[PDB]
RNA sequence: GUCAGGUAGAGAAUACUAAGGCGUACGAGUGAACUAUGGUUAAGGAACUCGGCAAAAUGCCCCCGUAACUUCGGGAGAAG
RNA sequence: AAUUCCUUGUCGGGUAAGUUCCGACCUGCACGAAUGGCGUAACGACUUCUCAACUGUCUCAACCAUAGACUCGGCGAAAU
RNA sequence: ACCUCGAUGUCGGCUCGUCGCAUCCUGGGGCUGGAGCAGGUCCCAAGGGUUGGGCUGUUCGCCCAUUAAAGCGGCACGCGAGCUGGGUUUAGAACGUCGUGAGACAGUUCGGUCUCUAUCCGCCGCGCGCGUCAGAAGCUUGAGGAAACCUGUCCCUAGUACGAGAGGACCGGGACGGACGAACCUCUGGUAUACCAGUUGUCCCACCAGGGGCACGGCUGGAUAGCCACGUUCGGACAGGAUAACCGCUGAAAGCAUCUAAGCGGGAAACCUCUUCCAAGACCAGGCUUCUCACCCUCUAGGAGGGAUAAGGCCCCCCGCAGACCACGGGAUUGAUAGACCAGACCUGGAAGCCUAGUAAUAGGUGCAGGGAACUGGCACUAACCGGCCGAAAACUUA
């Protein structure tokens, strides 16, 4: 359950450490953003000498949330750290590797690259 | 027993417990108490549970009754006299009656007793 | 707020007449050989001898 | 045409579909109903059928209703409702004394449940109409949950009858629409309505065929 | 008596081994991946078990890639096909929520010897 | 203005308590909204607000170790 | 700029976004040297901005116990 | 300066809404220098929606992300007996200017008490009395009112029509979403002041053990029930009638022509039904049914008055997830309504005693042990009582 002015750990090799969500896309006034939702965030902290730098405006798919997410089979999934992966213009994960695990909800559509790059689920 | 489900009897919390304990002590000591209607209503389940514990009292129940009643003499006389006297009664050892209201505040007053039979 | 005008006697008495009492329902009971009137709420107490009867 | 029956909300539970998907269902007791009266256009002016459900002792049954049930030719019951049909063509499908069970419905059908929502007592505006509360700090003086303004300064004068304010909510007739009936237990006379229906456990409800999806 | 038991027994699942919060268990979940139903193994420790009859559920925690993941499963869910309890657990609480802040040795659970 | 116990506490603070004094003068009930005093909260953590206002957080004893500056005393219980 | 109407003067530092904040340019309506000019380590329940934690200020509200509000018994005002 | 200086509290922001269309989007249509997508203009249309942030008191305005949009105005430039005062507009002090001066500056900065127990009308809910022409009960037609009306992305049609190419459809279907509202605890979470377990300080039960009061329930980890959203389901219709703009058919006046002068048509999120709820105090006070449909006394027989009754209602009593009181609902000896007891589900976690190992804390067997409240099935063990009040027809005219 991510919203505006929320910090998320970046899971990729792009050089970004933590990003700050600006707005949740996919609706007029969307309150929260669960697993598989795209958002516009800014790099608040980056690795010294990385590709992206602090202050940039990018897009990222909300993955590996902390709040419980209910699946279609009555099960629930939750993690311990709110993470996110920076995506490309239309749909592609910026970088060539993922570190942490991703929820199965990513498999909705167009996230096959992230599903294959994530070494879990 | 069941919570009061609303404002407690005596002021704030931590006092209704002591009030019920003293009422049950007086009941087991005398055999007939005259209190306010809601007080007796809330004491009925308390006194019945204490009487059931006394009935079942062999060991680990004396302490369960003492953790609520402080009077050692009252606990002893309860466990001795009442004891198996209600062994044939499957609950309902206390009888409640309604009496006229007292002067000043028109508080509905009741009287709790122990079924002798 | 404060009352703006003096309420008329009509409305005053109409609103005051509602502040009345309700008579209790008595019941005849034979105690001590004599018949007396006691409410049903205290009927059992009077039968057992817990209701004072002046 | 429009099937219907009276029942009692037993409770809620979960079930599993053929694809392992979870489904929260409501177990309702659509017990046997008895047709006690049929409304016609020639006698009363509208096409309806009177059903009765629930067990009641003859000593507890009142005398007027006792005589009514005697004239109808069936035993008394607790609750009596009326389902308004569409025409005499549909009314002719019922007869006085007919017994209806939960078999009138089928799995996967769409029903509408009608009941009496639970009572919330005298609830404030924030709970009645979701009124937005005021700031709990920054100086707010005893207005943390008050409604606020009510209308125009001096032009309207009155308060525009119909303004949302505080009062007693709930305990009113509610009707859900397009609830999927998951299963119809025949031996038990029970319906597993997909979703939640109004009213508490053990309360009377009336299930009917859906209008928008019947 | 669970009034709705006459409806819950039809869905109640057997062959459910007896476990308690704190024991290491690996659950097998049937997951459909693009018109292909496979079995995914999730090995963790039962941190809590909420009993409600048919709605009884259990939560399993797993530390993977330095990140903790908690997964709740209904005991009587048909999507599961195997629940193997590898080692028991010697704990005192009924819901091991305190494990959300321990890592490695500090997160290790005792074993009923 | 004078007497200043006991238990832990650096302490006449803090919690209970010994001797001592009191339940102090309108009361019994009822989970209404709402007002005031406190407690708790899934995710974000000032994004509310003119304004971190109010709330929230550390808080003590023994140690390792403390920057820019300086009037050389200090910053400093810096910080961690 | 506590001093400037033009002014949100222009450039740069920070925020994704900054009429606020800091330095510079100097066009000084209408700064200026004991009604002191320029800074100052420490200091201030003075004012302003930012950062790390923190939390119901908010997103977004929800529950629990008390003193009122509600019923009963008695006494019993008010401003207009 | 026409009411208001023997008081009309002035700019914002929060909450709360109502109304106009000179319409930001959705909807329909005409012309286009409209090839298509995408535009320019006009007409009708107010049912619905019209975002969150940084600057600045700000209104306004600029910028950052989107979305269809982030509309213009009236309601004392709406709303302070609903809320704060960031500023204006007291008393203090400072900066630059005027003034010898006290003092002033729609020039600037710091801080600077927001009172009132609702009388009447108005609004949101709940009762009492009476009426609907005998006394009561069950089910309902319904005039007349209230609630909802939002829409995005993707796939097929179709990379088709269009178009040199680029680019790229109208119409009709299918899938998934954003916001709102209704219900509910089945799942997840929030709270659980008579639930469980550990423990610091302290006093007490003569003492160990085991226990009790206070220090926010003393603090934490859980917590059955009720309520709630963060959670689970349902809805924005389908269709019918009349229309605005618009498109039309037969047609003269005026031998032609013309959508009109007589008719027939289509025509939108606008209007009325349709969807949800209230409603016969709708005084035209409704309709289909069922229970009782008969007992006395007085006034001087014209009506009236008083008493006692049938059905029924009410009071008293046990209660509710119904509730401020009320009122509603269930029961009341021909009963499981509530409390107690047993059992089950569930919460907590392994109780007291004994024995064993250890000098000791402590661990192991008796033991899914002990403790518990809301949920459920039995059980009259206790209270619904050998009990009181209201409560049924004047007649006449026509057919
Ligand atoms: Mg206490
Ligand atoms: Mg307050
Ligand atoms: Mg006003
Ligand atoms: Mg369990
Ligand atoms: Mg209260
Ligand atoms: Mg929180
Ligand atoms: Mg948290
Ligand atoms: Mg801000
Ligand atoms: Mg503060
Ligand atoms: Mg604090
Ligand atoms: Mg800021
Ligand atoms: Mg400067
Ligand atoms: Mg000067
Ligand atoms: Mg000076
Ligand atoms: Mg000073
Ligand atoms: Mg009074
Ligand atoms: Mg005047
Ligand atoms: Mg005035
Ligand atoms: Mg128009
Ligand atoms: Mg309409
Ligand atoms: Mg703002
Ligand atoms: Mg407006
Ligand atoms: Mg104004
Ligand atoms: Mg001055
Ligand atoms: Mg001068
Ligand atoms: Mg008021």
């Amino acid at each position: 359950m991510i919203q505006q002015e929320s910090r998320l750990k970046v899971a990729d090799n792009t050089g970004a450490k933590e990003i700050l969500c600006i707005r949740v896309l996919g609706g007029s006034s969307r309150r929260y953003a669960g697993i598989g939702d795209v958002i516009v965030a800014t790099v608040k902290d980056a690795i010294p000498g990385g590709n992206v730098k602090r202050g940039d405006v990018v897009k990222a798919v909300v993955v590996r949330t902390v709040k419980e997410r209910r699946r279609a089979d009555g099960s629930y999934i939750k993690f311990d750290e709110n993470a996110a992966v920076i995506i490309k213009n239309d749909n592609d994960p910026r970088g060539t590797r993922i570190f942490g695990p991703v929820g199965r909800e990513l498999r909705e559509k167009k996230f096959m690259k992230i599903v294959s790059l994530a070494p879990e689920v | 027993p069941k919570p009061t489900k609303g404002p407690r009897l005596g002021g704030s919390s931590s006092h209704q417990s002591a009030l019920l304990a003293n009422l049950a002590t007086s009941l087991f000591e005398h055999g007939r108490i005259k209190t306010t209607e809601p007080k007796a209503r809330a004491l009925r389940p308390y006194a019945e549970k204490l009487i059931t514990h006394a009935k079942k009292g062999a060991l680990h129940n004396r302490r369960e009754v003492m953790k609520k009643i402080r009077d050692k003499d009252v606990v002893h006389t309860l466990f001795a006299e009442i004891g198996p006297f209600y062994a044939d009664r499957n609950g309902g050892y206390t009888r409640i009656i309604k009496v006229e209201n007292r002067k000043g505040d028109n508080a509905p007053m009741a009287v709790i007793e122990l079924v002798r039979e | 707020a404060v009352p703006k005008r003096r309420m008329s006697r009509a409305n005053t008495r109409s609103r005051r007449a509602q502040w009345k009492a309700e008579a209790p329902g008595l019941v005849t009971v034979s105690v001590a050989g004599q018949q007396r009137k006691v409410p049903r709420r205290l009927l059992k107490a009077a039968r057992l001898g817990l209701v004072d009867l002046d | 045409a429009r099937k219907g029956i009276l029942g009692t909300k037993l409770g809620m539970t979960q079930v599993f579909d053929e694809n392992n998907k979870v489904v929260p269902v409501t177990v309702v007791k659509a017990g046997p109903n008895v047709v006690t009266r049929i409304r016609t256009t020639e006698r009363d002016g509208y096409s309806a059928v009177q059903l009765a459900y629930g067990e009641i002792s003859p000593r507890k049954v009142i005398k007027p209703v006792a005589g009514q049930f005697a004239a109808a030719g069936v035993n008394p019951r607790r609750h009596v409702a009326e389902l308004r049909l569409d025409d005499e063509a549909a009314v002719a499908e019922y007869e006085v004394g007919q017994e209806l069970t939960a078999e009138i419905f089928s799995d996967g059908a769409y029903v509408d449940v009608t009941g009496t929502s639970k009572g919330k007592g005298f609830a404030g505006t924030m709970k009645r109409h979701g009124f937005r509360g005021q700031g709990a700090a920054h100086g707010a003086q005893a207005v943390h949950r008050r409604p606020g303004s009510i209308g125009g300064c001096a032009t309207p004068g009155r308060v525009f009858k119909g303004t949302r304010m505080s009062g007693r909510m709930g305990n009113d007739r509610v009707t859900t629409q397009n609830l999927k009936v998951h299963k119809v237990d025949a031996e038990n006379g029970v319906l597993l309505i997909k979703g939640a229906i109004p009213g508490r456990n053990g309360g009377l409800v009336v299930v009917r065929s859906a209008i928008k999806r019947g | 008596m669970n009034t709705l038991d006459f409806v819950d027994q039809a869905s109640l699942r057997d062959d459910i081994p007896t476990f308690s919060p704190g024991d290491t268990v690996n659950v097998h979940v049937k997951v459909i991946e693009g018109s292909k139903e496979r079995i995914q193994v999730f090995k963790g420790v039962v941190i809590r078990r909420q009993g409600g009859g048919i709605s009884e559920t259990f939560t399993v925690r797993k530390e993977s890639y330095g990140v903790g993941v908690e997964r709740t499963f209904p005991v009587h869910s048909p999507n599961i096909d195997h629940i193997d309890v590898l080692t028991r657990g010697d704990v005192r609480r009924a819901k091991l929520y305190y494990l959300r802040e321990l890592r490695g040795k500090k997160a290790k659970i005792k074993e009923k010897r």
